[PDB]
């Protein structure tokens, strides 16, 4: 799995590639790893399927509970939620999960949630088994506030090459655009991002 | 065991093959993998076979006790949600890997579960010890908008290539077809291309050949 | 001959006297409702009185939002009212996550009704004065309309009414669907459903409406909403330039 | 090591025209240890008979509760316990135990009281049914059970030949097993009568 | 009125009053008479012990929670008992796991929310007791009036049982005196002995009557029976 | 581990129980009885795991006085030894089984015949002509195959058990120290005093 | 008949519960105590009725703070008080640790209802004997509310309970009137305490002394604070030159 | 908090009275008419459908109701204690016995389990009885069709036709006139209409009349094709329409 | 709280009876008369159900006689709600019993565990008892044919004829006077019949309004046989006895 989310101008974009594997089987080849858990708080998930599908589900059913009692959530309310999940179970879980957000006042979020349950709020975050191919690269090309199609291209570029390396990565590269005008779902194919 | 699913324009189809083993051995040639959720949601189970069959009749009754409650016709999410829930519970130790498909008012739907409780979605899908023998089947004839008659040729061309090239599949072919107007038709034995060959001799023997020792009545009546 | 007047157990003659007495405490605000069915929509429609001068009137509200789709009208006092509130928002919360879809309308009636039925046979618990009327739009059964009382009753309406003036709105409303001869308001948009409630409920109370008497819910396709003080002062402006 | 493999032990029922016939040995032993010559593992509720293989405490133990349950079922029913339906009490008790189950391989066969249908089944150790219409095999001599019972068997067979074949199945399955064989019974089974026969066999 | 309103504690009156609670306070007033006043260097106790007969001993009223921590009882004993043990682990939990001794504010409250819970449930019973805490810790010495209704008010000086009001009357003139009383423990007492003796009217202070305790800047909380009292009579 | 023999002939089941009790090194005890009568016809030897085996032995007692007390009747052998079973059967899936191995010999009063039922700690239950416990079983049953009868009087059982016990003595390598032997009849329960030179 | 004022979730015949009622009587007999919404912020204050020259001053604090932005204060049964403000503590506590966020005052203020609704809902309980007013400032503004022992609350501009209530709403709904636009948190300072002198007429018989806290963004950083030192005594010779 | 009534409601009186089963078969009568009727090969139950209002939707209050595929039940009394009885006596069909046996209860035995929960709230801590008289019509295999009635005490007895609520005496007496042991289904159908429309006194029609039977398994209410054992429910609801049509020619 | 709605079933009366024991004795004396009478040769269970109709089903109907086992059963006496619970707890036990020893459960030890599950709601738990009166028949190989009664205090004894239900007194009075020790089935067949007839509170004994069973050695076999007659059966046995 490769997959992150970068804060930008505009608002924040989550990525990933679409391969799951069971061994060196493809046991999904067109996975979704952009979860939802509210209109404008999304999440990337890697590590055990079961755990992170489990994990999101319920921080989905806290924050509609969220809403409806106190109205709209934070992004930092939705990473905490997950943290506390995570942090509490960690024993039992191996969920590693990236939380991104668009709220007005606060613009594009991005929180990350590794093994151990602890948070960390970064300008923007990669995680999954590819993700150790692309340290270099982000660090070296990733800009604040850059555009969305700058960011696009800086998501896409990026997996792409952790997708050339890591076998557990492959397939389509999703993303979700998060921003005040709404929610995006983008798509691109293996014959454009392997001629990068 | 070999199972898939298979989305066609108006509807969901999936199949499955009809042996059942113990280790290299064969315990029932024509075992019936296909189990019913509810009337329009089917399911076709692989791993421990007893843990399959147990957690479809138990999300089965839940199902069945939910759509009178809320007399509404079940959907395949909350089939989906229950069993994914109970499994996620156990960790893995319930051992059960099911393609639950079928039809309901919001549409038709086809997904997998995984014995930890993972959940995928697709237009195709294969489980079991054929799994990869009929994925490549599917990997090279499936397109969108198949036609009825196209997706039930697909799906069951599928599960032949797990009958004749895995060891732990074999015998019959059978087929359940949920379409999103009709009401869901199950085809048991839709193919039967390993009938055995009729013998050479009869074993029957010449009465009086076993030694007996003692002789009784049982007594049924009271 | 008094203790079966205290507690949920039956009178001599069949009846239980807590119930009816929690039926006379959902009319201790003094406040009216109704509810209608538009072609896509519904809406309910509360009479909003703020005595008190040192109140913050944003805050003095029986309408809830259940849920994204399901919104709630509370006849009785607060207390109660946001307790019933509070427990629907949990059940339709644990209902989506649960059974994978959202929870409608008449099925949160119904579970609702049941733990109301529950407080009417157990002695510990007390009947809530409250009458819930809960509406949306429900993706199988279309605009919906269901009450539940503190009997545990509970059935599914065209139109309904509650609160002291209940009968005056209810027949002004039957009347009128006799008349039209159908079981909703024909009607493509929202405002002009909102408008014929309101239009009803002056007629049938023979009492005009500011922008802060009165507050409105609407139920679209996937979304509930209530409506600000601005919004119905828009609404009170059309139903005048014709009136 | 194997819960299933200490006492030894077999168990084999068929389908005949218009009957069924169920048969197991009676050998009880520990390990190399023969102990007894005279340990039946078929049992009866009413018409439906349940052969069980295994463990022989759980064996017995198992014989008790469908016993204490097919009774009450009586009693609130007011009829006998069906084979179909007996079928699916043992799959449930079983299954009760997925996780500490009797270590036993149960065998149901009997006729339908009211369709006159015959019917046989088998279960693993937690309860999955497998219905087959030819025959159901059970024990430390499973495999040449299986294999004698494929060779032998032919269908419609009449009570009086059904008795031959399983008994012969039976027979030679349990002399290539040492934890099987010290004896055997075969319960023919038709709709007004049963008829029970011990078989004579070696006693090594 | 009252007689269909006092049958527990549960059960407020048509006027708002508790009165279980209010039978409790009537404990206290049959209690034998304590007083308890400070300066700004010590707070002391004095407290009138009461026998059952002559070939009986004298209750005694004055319990040791902590080392700068204790107080006097009217009303009740067994109840005490059971209040002071609270307060002696609550002292104590604070020591073992903050390294801190308990603020004599803090030890109030507790005592307030433990007496109150006892108002507000089914089956139970209010404390028929009340409580002078008297002791010194970071911000100086300190004095507390608990009552079992769960009030807990804090006082330069103050008395409870029978016949209380003489030695209040009394403090409330003497005001402006001992709080003056810094760096003297012996005159603190006196003024002590003076104010619990304006509530005598039976007997007087005798040997194995009187029972007194001091707390303050270079004291522990200690008491002081028998021999020991004999200068202040 | 410890011999447990038992002999039911015609009339009546004898019992032969070693008399040894041995940990590690040292032999404690060559007098020990390792067997409790649960009621007036019926009584149950013991062998296998040190505590265990004394402690399970006198639950049973305790309970099957406890029922003929309250019942003011004797149970049947059968009856009994179900309700061993049973109790064994439960302990074998619980925190910590009962490692005892048990032959019961009981006369049934109503039946007039002896009854010898053979229960291992996993609650193996058999009635038999003849019962071992342990390693003894190896030795003894192809002995009592050849030499035994149903017809024998308990003379001729005694005499049989003798052989048992010799053979025992002459393969076994473990020192066992004789036995007690205990004669189950309608008259009770009887020892045999006099086994060491008989 | 008769009867239904002795059990607490009782229904009398024309819908009422008697037990509450009465609850209301022990908060009316109660000491008077306020809370003012600035423009953005909230003030409040109470009246400490001093028994005797024995209390020592400004100890016996009444106002309570809950996590550390919300200020509580109540008239009526000071312990049922106490132990309300223990669960709210628990209750934002609970709110911070899964949420991070500090608990909003109105998603504060029914967590407080609910709980003392259910203590109407049993005859094992008895009803909260006090009115408690309670706010602070949280994501978007000032909030003030009041919450009675029926488990009722509303937002208020200005709130009032206690014995003297009927005096202080009336000052209360000058204030609202005379300054539409909005009060600063300098002047509600100065404005509650006149409003307790003014209040203090009712308890007259005996002497009193003055508790203020206030939250408001400007002048505490959105967090709640009492009022000591100089700036108590100008709000004390303000209300005492407005008295005369 | 905590449940203390831990003690009977119901408790016998001098006389011997039940007093809280007298009061709940009291509120039994002053509801709304029911009955049932036992043909040779069907079952019928019926009931009036008193809307509590003109603007209410009577569609959507169902007082007939589907327990088992081959089980239906209707009552008399007090609706919302039937409707949670309705929840309980569904879901005690699997737990207590589709879950072991793997086929759907027996009439009689549902109806125990039916009775035995009426029964535990008149003698639990806490409760008081059900205020409801319930009619249920079932079919199976080996004891071929059946109605039964049960009471708030918990008692239950199998009838051939019978009638509970307000007109329950002047019905049963009308029955009597009627029934024989060689009625068909569509005969108990018309002797139900007839005797149902006694009881009410407004409009008598498919709208405000609700109207089941237990009779032959219907392959088309099944949902699917293929296994042929499985042949569909017997238990079916009539249509609005279904009922006109038998009114026209009554 | 609920101390006040608590009637207190389990507390003696000044003379020492237990209220609710002896108010649910009123109960069962309202209820149909059961009579058991035990022969040389095997049982008889008559009892008599009171109010009937044309519409009720009597061939499927069962609300007197009960099977407990294939050697015991009961006749009724009370609520048959109650019954049936304790009837299920009794199948229960008996097969329990069954399991442990592989014996069939002795008369007396089942009829002692259900009357100490009476005693009990008796002692504590603050429940109203069972409104129950058993008669017990059944046989065992120690005592032979058996008949004992329960009630709802708890105790039972045991009985070579016996009444329960309504007008035992007279019932029992005529069974003191008719019957004999040396007795066979057939003639307590009749026994049974001819004091129910004599007893009845309708105008005639008719074949609808009564259930019948033996407990007999079954002539040809050596086993116990429990025969519960069917309605056309009891039919044919009051013609013999002469009551058409």
């Amino acid at each position: 799995t490769s997959i992150m989310a970068v804060t930008f101008k505009d608002g924040v974009i989550l990525g990933a590639d679409s391969r799951t594997t069971t061994g060196a089987y493809i046991a999904n080849r067109v996975t979704d790893k952009l979860t939802r858990v509210h209109d404008k708080i999304w999440c990337c998930r890697s590590g055990s399927a079961a755990d992170t599908q489990a994990i999101a589900d319920i921080v989905q059913y806290h924050l509609e509970l969220y809403t409806s009692q106190y109205g709209t959530p934070s992004t930092e309310t939705a990473a905490s939620v997950f943290k506390e999940l995570c942090y509490e179970n960690k024993d039992n879980l191996t969920a590693g999960i990236i939380v991104a957000g668009y709220d007005d006042k606060n613009k594009g979020e991005v929180y990350t949630i590794p093994l151990g349950g602890s948070v960390h709020k970064l300008p923007y975050a990669i995680a999954g088994s590819g993700s150790t191919f692309i340290y270099g690269y982000c660090d070296k090309n990733f800009r604040e506030n850059m555009s969305k199609e700058e960011t696009v291209d800086f998501i896409k570029h990026s997996l792409s090459q952790a997708i050339k390396w890591d076998g557990s990565s492959g397939g389509v590269i999703r993303m979700v655009v998060l921003t005040a005008a709404g929610v995006e779902r983008l798509i691109f194919y293996p014959d454009e991002y392997e001629q990068l | 065991t070999t199972i898939v699913g298979v989305k066609f324009n108006n509807g969901v189809v999936i199949a499955a093959d009809t042996r059942s083993t113990q280790g290299p051995i064969v315990a029932d040639k024509n075992c019936a993998k296909l189990h019913r959720i509810s009337p329009k949601i089917w399911c076709a189970g692989a791993g421990t076979a007893a843990d399959t069959e147990a957690v479809t009749q138990l999300i089965g009754s839940n199902i069945e006790l939910h759509s009178l409650y809320t007399s509404r016709e079940p959907r395949v999410v909350s089939a989906l949600q229950m069993l994914k829930q109970h499994l996620f519970k156990y960790q893995g130790h319930i051992g059960a890997y099911l393609i639950v498909a079928g039809v309901d008012p919001t549409g038709s739907h086809l997904f997998s579960i995984h014995a930890h409780g993972s959940t995928d979605v697709g237009y195709y899908l294969s489980l079991g010890s054929g799994s990869l023998a009929a994925m490549a089947v599917l990997e090279s004839h499936w397109k969108q908008d198949l036609t009825k008659e196209e997706a039930i040729k697909l799906a069951s061309d599928a599960i032949q290539a797990g009958i004749w090239n895995d060891l732990g599949s074999g015998s019959n072919v059978d087929v359940c077809v949920m379409e999103i107007g009709k009401d869901a038709e199950y085809l048991r034995n839709y193919l039967t291309p390993n009938v055995r060959e009729e013998k050479q001799k009869s074993y029957k023997f010449p009465r009086g050949t076993t030694a007996v020792l003692k002789e009784s009545i049982v007594n049924i009546c009271d | 001959a008094g203790y079966d007047r205290h507690i949920t157990i039956f009178s001599p003659e069949g009846r239980l006297y807590q119930v009816e007495y929690a039926f006379k405490a959902t009319n201790q605000t003094n406040i009216n409702s109704l509810a209608v069915r538009g072609k896509d929509c519904t809406v309910v429609i509360s009479q909003k009185k703020v005595p008190d001068k040192l109140l913050d009137p944003t805050t003095v509200s029986y309408i809830f939002c259940i849920s994204r789709t399901i919104g709630m009208v509370v006849n009785g006092p607060i207390p109660d009212a946001r307790n019933a509130a509070l427990r629907a928002k949990a059940e339709a919360a644990e209902f989506r996550y649960k059974y994978g879809y959202d929870m409608p309308c008449d099925v949160l009636a119904k579970r609702m009704a049941n733990l109301s039925q529950i407080y009417t046979q157990r002695a510990y618990m007390r009947p809530l004065g409250v009458i819930l009327t809960f509406v949306s739009v429900d993706e199988e059964l279309g605009p919906s309309i269901y009450k539940t009382d503190p009997a545990g009753y509970y059935v599914g309406y065209k139109a309904t009414a509650t609160g002291p003036k209940q009968q005056e709105i209810t027949t002004n409303l039957e009347n009128h669907f006799k008349k039209s001869k159908i079981d909703h308001i024909n009607e493509e948009s929202w405002e002009k459903v909102v408008e014929f409630a309101i239009t009803h409920m002056i007629d049938a109370l023979g009492t005009e409406f500011s922008k802060n008497d009165l507050e409105v819910g609407v139920a679209t396709k996937d979304k509930f909403f209530t409506l600000s003080a601005e919004n119905i002062e828009e609404r009170l402006v059309a139903i005048a330039e014709q009136d | 090591s194997d819960p299933s493999s200490i006492n030894g032990g077999i168990v084999v029922a068929m389908t005949g025209k218009d009957c069924v016939a169920i048969a197991c040995d009676l050998r009880l032993g520990s390990q190399s240890l023969g102990v007894s010559n005279k340990f039946e593992k078929i049992f009866h509720y009413g018409h439906v008979f349940l052969g069980i293989t295994g463990l022989a405490t759980d064996v017995t133990t198992l014989n008790e509760m469908f016993r204490y349950k097919t009774n009450l079922y009586k009693l609130k029913e007011e009829r006998a316990i069906e084979p179909e339906t007996f079928t699916q009490l043992v799959s449930s008790s079983l299954y009760e135990r997925r996780f500490g189950p009797y270590f036993v391989g149960p065998v149901v066969a009997g006729i339908n009281s009211k369709s006159g249908k015959p019917f046989i089944a088998g279960f693993d150790l937690i309860g999955c049914i497998d219905e087959a219409k030819d025959f159901i095999v059970s024990g430390t001599a499973s495999d040449q059970l299986f294999g004698m019972c494929e060779s032998l068997y032919e269908p419609n067979l009449e009570p009086e030949d059904l008795f031959e074949t399983i008994s012969q199945a039976l027979l030679n399955a349990a002399d290539r097993d040492a934890l099987s064989g010290w004896g055997a019974v075969v319960y023919i089974i038709k709709k007004d009568e049963v008829v029970k026969r011990y078989l004579k066999m070696r006693q090594d | 009125f009252r007689n269909n309103y006092d049958g527990d504690t549960v059960t407020f009156s048509p006027t708002g009053r508790l009165f279980q609670v209010e039978y409790a306070l009537e404990a206290i007033k049959q209690g034998s008479v304590t007083v308890g006043l400070r300066s700004n260097t010590h707070a002391v106790l004095v407290a009138l012990k009461r026998n059952a007969d002559e070939l009986s001993s004298y209750q005694k009223k004055i319990i040791k929670c902590d080392e700068h921590m204790g107080l006097s009882l009217a009303g009740l004993a067994p109840d005490a008992r059971v209040l002071s043990n609270y307060l002696r682990q609550q002292c104590n939990y604070s020591s073992l796991v903050f390294n801190r001794k308990l603020a004599v504010e803090r030890a109030g409250h507790l005592l307030c929310d433990k007496a109150q819970k006892n108002t507000q449930s089914y089956g139970g019973r209010p404390y028929g007791v009340g409580l002078l805490i008297i002791g010194y810790d970071k911000s100086g010495a300190h004095l507390l009036e608990f009552q079992p209704s769960g009030n807990v008010t804090e006082l330069y000086g103050t008395a409870i049982g029978a016949r209380s009001q003489g030695a209040k009357t009394y403090l409330e003139r003497t005001l402006d005196t001992f709080i003056k009383i810094d760096g003297n423990p012996d005159e603190l007492i006196k003024a002590g002995v003076e104010a619990i003796s304006q509530s005598l009217r039976d007997e007087s202070l005798t040997v194995d009557n009187l029972s007194i305790a001091i707390v303050g800047k270079d004291t522990p909380f200690t008491i002081y029976d028998g021999e020991a009292v004999a200068k202040y009579i | 581990m410890d011999i447990i023999l038992g002999i039911r002939v015609q009339d009546s089941v004898i019992l032969a129980s070693s008399k040894a009790v041995t940990r590690g090194i040292s032999v404690l005890k060559d007098s020990d009885d390792k067997t409790r009568q649960l009621s007036p016809h019926t009584l149950m030897s013991f062998a296998g795991e040190a505590g265990d085996t004394v402690q399970f032995a006198e639950y049973i007692q305790a309970n099957i006085q406890l029922y003929s007390i309250r019942e003011d009747y004797e149970l049947s052998p059968q009856a009994v030894s179900s309700f061993v079973r049973q109790e064994l059967a439960k302990s074998i899936r619980s925190r910590r089984p009962y490692q005892v191995n048990v032959l019961i010999g009981g006369y049934d009063k109503k039946k007039n015949k002896p009854e010898l039922y053979q229960i291992d700690y996993l609650g193996t239950k058999v009635e038999l002509p003849y019962g071992a416990h342990g390693y003894s079983g190896f030795y003894t049953f192809s002995l009592l195959d050849h030499h035994y009868r149903p017809d024998m009087t308990t003379e001729e059982g005694l005499d049989l058990l003798k052989l048992c016990v010799q053979e025992l003595e002459k393969r076994m390598p473990m020192d066992f120290k004789g036995v007690i032997v205990k004669i189950v009849d309608k008259d009770g329960i009887r020892q045999v005093d006099d086994f060491q030179a008989q | 008949g008769t009867g239904y004022d002795l059990s607490n979730s009782v229904f009398s015949p024309d819908g009422r519960n008697f037990q509450v009622e009465y609850a209301v009587k022990a908060v009316e007999n109660g000491t008077t105590s306020i809370g003012i919404k600035c423009n953005d912020g909230v003030v409040f204050a109470v009246e400490k009725l001093i028994t005797s020259k024995l209390l020592v001053p400004q100890k016996n604090v009444k106002i309570q703070v809950v996590d550390r932005h919300i200020g509580c204060v109540y008239s009526g049964l000071i312990p049922d008080g106490r132990h309300l403000v223990n669960r709210g503590r628990e209750e934002a506590a609970s709110f911070k640790k899964l949420y991070k966020t500090p608990i909003p005052i109105p998603a504060f203020a029914d967590r407080l209802g609910q709980y003392v609704q259910a203590h109407t809902l049993y005859n094992s309980v008895r009803p909260f004997g006090v009115s408690t007013i309670f706010g602070g400032v949280d994501k978007n503004g000032a909030h003030l509310y009041m919450l009675e022992p029926s488990g009722s609350y509303w937002g208020y501009k200005g709130a009032a309970t206690g014995k003297g209530r009927q005096s202080a709403k009336a000052e209360l709904e000058k204030l609202v009137d005379h300054h539409p636009e909005g009060l600063s948190a300098r002047e509600a300072v100065k404005q509650a305490a006149k409003i307790i002198y003014l209040a203090h007429e009712d308890n007259k018989e005996k002497d009193f002394e003055l508790e203020i806290s206030w939250c408001s963004l400007s002048e505490t950083n959105g967090l709640h604070k009492f009022v000591k030192g100089d700036l108590l005594q100008e709000a004390i010779d303000f209300a005492q030159k407005e008295i005369n | 908090m905590t449940d203390r009534y831990s003690f009977s409601l119901t408790t016998f009186s001098p006389s011997g009275k039940l007093g809280q089963i007298d009061y709940a078969l009291t509120a039994v009568k002053q509801g709304v008419t029911s009955l049932g009727i036992k043909a040779t090969n069907g079952v019928v139950i019926a009931t009036e459908k008193k809307s509590s209002s003109p603007l209410a939707m009577s569609e959507t209050l169902s007082k007939v109701s589907l327990l088992t595929p081959d089980i239906g039940a209707v009552y008399s009394g007090m609706g919302p204690d039937y409707r949670v009885l309705v929840d309980k006596s569904r879901k005690v069909a699997h737990t207590s016995y589709k879950r072991i046996y793997g086929e759907y209860p027996p009439t009689k035995l549902l109806v125990s389990e039916v009775a035995k929960i009426m029964q535990e709230a008149t003698q639990s801590g806490g409760v008081r009885p059900f205020g409801v008289s319930l009619l249920i019509a079932g079919h199976d295999e080996f004891n071929g069709f059946s109605l039964y009635q049960v009471d708030p005490s918990g008692s239950y007895f199998p009838w051939k036709a019978t009638a509970i609520g307000k007109g329950s005496v002047a019905a049963k007496t009308f029955l009597e006139k009627r029934w024989n042991d060689e009625l068909e289904l569509e005969d108990a159908i018309h002797i139900a209409l007839l005797t149902l429309k006694e009881s009410v006194e407004g409009e008598f029609n498919g709208d405000t009349i609700e109207l089941a039977i237990i009779g032959d398994e219907n392959p088309d209410l099944l949902g699917y094709t293929g296994i042929p054992t499985d042949k569909g429910p017997r238990f079916r609801k009539l249509t609005s329409q279904e009922i006109n049509d038998r009114l026209e020619a009554l | 709280g609920s101390r006040r709605y608590d009637s207190r079933t389990t507390i003696f009366s000044p003379e020492g009876r237990l209220y609710q024991v002896e108010y649910a004795l009123e109960s069962i004396s309202h209820a149909g008369t059961a009579i058991g009478i035990m022969a040389s040769d095997g049982i008889v269970l008559a009892a008599e159900r009171k109010v009937t109709s044309t519409l009720l089903e009597q061939d499927t109907s069962t609300e007197k006689l009960y099977k407990l086992n294939d050697k015991i059963a009961v006749a009724v006496a009370g609520l048959t709600a109650d019954a049936e619970i304790l009837i299920n707890t009794a199948r229960i036990h008996a097969q329990n019993y069954l399991k442990t020893y592989n014996e069939d459960i002795p008369v007396e030890i089942l009829v002692r565990r259900l009357s100490d599950i009476k005693q009990g709601y008796t002692q504590h738990g603050g429940l109203r008892p069972f409104g129950v009166s058993f008669i017990y028949a059944g046989y065992d190989d120690r005592y032979g044919y058996q008949l004992y009664t329960s009630n709802p205090s708890g105790n039972y004894t045991g009985w070579k004829a016996i009444s329960v239900g309504a007008n035992t007194s007279a019932a029992q009075t005529l069974l003191q006077m008719d019957y004999k020790d040396d007795m066979k089935v057939d003639d307590a067949i009749e026994l049974a019949l001819k004091t129910l007839s004599k007893t009845t509170d309708s105008s005639a004994l008719t074949y609808d309004r009564l259930e019948f069973a033996t407990i007999r050695k079954g002539a040809n076999d050596g086993e116990v046989y429990q025969k519960i007659f069917k309605p056309q059966e009891i039919k044919d046995i009051l013609v013999k006895t002469g009551i058409t």
